[PDB]
């Protein structure tokens, strides 16, 4: 209950780890610390009655954030490890059920047949993409499928539950907490042309309430990177 | 929350350019495409084109040779282009914004600019 | 916060530190020092901040949106107490301006 | 029985990978195949299981020719021979029949003649990185990597031909050895559209059946 | 391209009843149908998009249905304030298209 | 011979410290060393024929040398010491002497007897002022007094040798390097309204040469901040 890191603090009161293993270390390289290993809360996104699903490309939501886009744009290279924590917040008279997965490489499929979704489509940074329940037209300049029940990879979207996920069920659970490792081939990889996790949230079981309740139930995802470092002088 | 709203001419002169600006904010042009309608009493409302979240645009078949929408990220301006003016185009011009949840719908409408052609 | 027992939320409490500015968003608020402040979990949060004699801001920031049933009110309010963390420090008294 | 359920015993089989023709006399002539996973589309339901492979190469092929119809006069023919050229990443590559890039020094290629055992070659793990990856998101052009790029092979007749146009096949056969795989995946549902990337266009998810009782 | 046609061109129905109004596609554009609401003098106020999903500020009066290539729109109960234009509009290829129009006198 | 700090090298071959003592350390202050300890060179300046003196004001001369000029507009006080080098080079057929005095709180007096000297005529940022061998007249808008035989703080130029000084005199010296400790009231003072050091260079037997010499000889000034802190959070 409310931990602190750096000069954030958020409080929860069940954690799910990865494949196994905790995240640690390994030209010389430089190991940042200080400045860095703090919670940076993306704003929040709401869970309406029809809604479809989010998605997050992981290094690359935090370009934009402040001193750690700073040294994104300062070092090539870096290795992180991150640590998730999504939180919503409903009362016991709303219902519904999310999944939320963690995929690495999850490499998504253009609407147009021949071509390839271009950079904008694919990664919103700092800002939530969102799936759709219908199909995608062809003739447009350049989008992703994003059918749900296709999960936008060609895969079954029930069969998601293989990467690391958590179930946020109202009734019971109210928050998920995830640790991935760095799961990549190379030992350091270039950070700007490489998202190596996608965090997915997709409602399986819709929203649903009675007359004169909160017609809206917020989520708030908080990401902090552990054991990251880069290699430079 | 404010929204978008557009400024132009009013009136011109035919075989002539027209030109509109419509300016946002709340939200930044690197998330939602904007989109052009022309609302037209003789045929109803009618598409004439669009630029996406990327940059590409994509026009009408019917206005191919005649439009040209361009934007800029940092200014929060679009910038639409029409020439050669025929008398058919005495209506009232829509800029709004899509991608309502993802959904490539028009959420919200500027406030209009009418135009009329002739002398 | 002294709202119902129902109702649900969270708000930020950033401190801007002497020299910064006001924070004019609240994704530059979020980068300063900070505390994420559920309402729902527990109903009382701290801040310390130091205080001698731009200066300081101590502002609040809406996170989500208040989530609440059926038939309980939306409107709710906040208190905010003071008081001295560590041993202030005094030299060379005077008298009040509170008078005449 | 558990030892079957092994990662060695679902992926080390063979597979016809590659079916090409080549004349000798034709001039444009000479076969060509990048080595890449995603060709037959059985064997890459199998190896996109998992996102990071590991594993050898053993190739094998089988040659064989059959007599074009000639002008006339008695052709009789000695024993064909072949060469199977095999090009690592970043190396030279042929365009023509006879070309500098066959003469080349640091490209391996085995010379077979007919009537013996078909010529099998083996590639051990030859690329950059620690581990190969069938799925890729990021850019090198979105979702190429060419870090696993594996090489190419080339083909061609080494006798000039006397009074018989030759033409032969040649089937590629792909065995990998001693796989390690990490991180496993859910298996695809909808089909194989374009061979590069991973597009596709969607499908339900099972069979219908009447009603849910 | 594909044409919507859209029935019926005008109404005229009164405070309280149920009313339907259909527009049918030229082929299957996959329940990409976006209805939008005019009144007088006034840019269009979006009202069901994707066929089924209301909008923010919209009451659940409204509801519209349909897959393939035909698709509706109900009202079930009227009120002082929904009389104007109608329109359907798809967003599945270039050009999107939009309706005919209708509209309700409310006599 | 080659020392180095941070990712900087200047090379020497004698050093006079401050008032006998090296310089070392004491809400709870934090203390920077990692980004800051490096050598900052000063633009050379060039000693002609008939040239009067340079003067710098301390700790404003770093206040645009980029991430020390970030340290400052983030912090309302500091500490510092300072370590400075001189050197001038010309050859052996060169002839004068330079006085480098380091002057605790030289407050200056302006040409006008009513007013006080304006900020931009006491202090150039991370550029040389100049004192003059002639009177400053007193109906202009505000300058400084820049008499050299008075020193700009009326007091006689020749009695200057009781502050921390040393000689270059180009016959045998070539160098003069520095040590000067925290000389303030305060334990911590603001940085951007008191400039607590000041460097003065005085040539008292002027250059010469004979005709085909180089007319110029430069004078190179380097500055490191050594055992810095700050109070924040």
């Amino acid at each position: 209950r409310s931990i602190t890191l750096g000069n954030s603090t958020i409080t929860t009161q069940n954690v799910v780890v990865g494949y196994g293993v905790w995240p640690e270390y390994l030209d010389q390289p430089t190991q940042p610390d200080v400045a860095t290993c703090r919670f940076y809360t993306l704003e929040s996104v709401q869970w309406m009655k029809n809604s479809a699903g989010w998605w997050w490309k992981l290094p690359d939501a935090l370009s934009q954030m402040g001193l750690f886009g700073q040294n994104m744009q300062y070092h090539y290279l870096g290795r992180t490890g991150y640590t998730i924590h999504v939180q919503c917040n409903a009362s016991k008279f709303h219902q519904g059920c999310l999944l939320v997965v963690c995929v690495p490489e999850a490499e998504m499929g253009c609407s147009n047949l021949n071509n390839t979704p271009e950079f904008s489509e694919l990664s919103g940074g700092d800002s939530a993409r969102m799936f759709t329940d219908t199909q995608v037209g062809e003739s447009n300049a350049k989008k992703v499928q994003t059918a749900v029940w296709n999960a936008g990879m060609g895969v079954g979207v029930g069969n998601l539950t293989i990467f690391p996920h958590q179930w946020i069920n109202l009734r019971t659970n109210n928050s998920a907490t995830l640790v991935m490792p760095y799961i990549n081939s190379v030992p350091m990889d270039n950070m700007f042309r490489h998202n190596n996790l996608t965090l997915m949230i997709i409602p399986f079981v819709p929203l649903n309430y009675s007359e004169g309740s909160s017609p809206y139930v917020p989520i708030t995802v908080t990401i902090a990177p552990m054991c990251a470092e880069y290699n430079g002088l | 929350q404010v929204q978008l709203k557009q400024s132009g001419p009013g009136l011109v002169q035919p075989s002539q350019s027209l030109s509109i600006t419509c300016t946002v904010s709340g939200f930044s042009l690197t998330n939602y495409g904007v989109h052009w309608v022309r609302q037209s009493p003789g045929k109803g409302l009618e598409w004439l084109g669009v630029i996406w979240r990327g940059g590409s645009t994509d026009y009408n078949a019917a206005f191919m040779s005649r439009l040209s929408i361009t934007k800029d990220n940092s200014k929060s301006q679009v910038f639409f282009k029409m020439n050669s003016l025929q008398a058919d185009d005495t209506a009232i011009y829509y800029c709004a914004k899509g991608d309502y949840y993802g959904y490539d719908a028009m959420d919200s409408w500027g406030q209009g600019t009418s135009v009329t052609v002739s002398r | 916060f002294c709202g119902s027992a129902m109702a649900t939320g969270k708000f930020l409490l950033a401190y801007s530190p002497p020299g910064a500015g006001v924070p004019k968003n609240r994704k530059d608020a979020m980068l300063g020092t900070h505390v994420i402040w559920d309402v729902g979990l527990q109903s009382s949060c701290v801040l310390c901040v130091p205080w001698i004699s731009a200066a300081g801001y101590v502002t609040c920031w809406y996170q989500t949106n208040i989530v609440v049933p059926a038939d309980v009110q939306s409107s709710c309010d906040i208190l905010c107490f003071v008081s001295a963390c560590n041993d202030f420090s005094v030299r060379m008294l005077k008298d009040t301006p509170f008078i005449r | 029985s558990r030892s079957e359920s092994s990662i060695e015993n679902f992926l080390c089989r063979s597979a016809c990978v590659y079916y090409a023709t080549y004349t000798n006399n034709s001039k444009k002539g000479f076969a060509e195949w990048v080595i890449n996973t995603r060709q037959v589309a059985q064997l890459r339901r199998k190896l996109e299981l998992f996102t990071y492979l590991r594993f050898d190469l053993e190739l094998t092929f089988v040659i064989t020719s059959a007599q074009q119809p000639s002008t006339a006069s008695s052709v009789d023919a000695p024993v064909q021979t072949h060469q199977i050229m095999y090009v690592p990443p970043g190396g030279p590559v042929p365009t023509k029949v006879k070309d500098y890039a066959w003469q080349t020094s640091t490209n391996p290629s085995v010379f077979w003649t007919e009537g013996n055992a078909p010529p099998r070659m083996s590639i051990p793990f030859i690329s950059i990185g620690n581990a190969y990856s069938c799925f890729y998101d990021g850019w090198t052009v979105y979702g190429i990597n060419t870090l696993n790029n594996m090489g190419t092979l080339y083909m061609r007749h080494v006798n000039e031909a006397g009074q018989g146009p030759i033409k032969s096949t040649v089937r590629i056969y792909f065995k990998p050895k001693h796989v390690k795989a990490w991180v496993p995946r859910p298996p695809r549902l909808c089909q194989y559209e374009k061979q590069k990337n991973v597009n596709f266009s969607p499908i339900g998810v099972t069979t219908s059946r009447t009603d849910i009782i | 391209d594909i044409q919507m046609t859209q029935s019926p061109a005008s109404l005229s129905v009164s405070v309280g009843e149920t009313v339907t109004i259909t527009c049918r596609a030229s082929e299957n554009v996959y329940r990409n149908l976006a209805w939008y609401q005019q009144k007088q003098g006034k840019s269009p106020q979006l009202l069901v998009y994707a066929a089924t999903n209301l909008a923010d500020g919209v009451p659940s009066r409204f509801s519209g249905s349909g897959s393939g290539t035909q698709y509706s729109l109900k009202i079930n109960s009227l009120q002082s304030e929904d009389f104007g234009s109608y329109f359907c509009q798809h967003f599945w290829s270039p050009v999107f298209t939009f309706g005919a129009g209708t509209k309700l006198e409310l006599k």
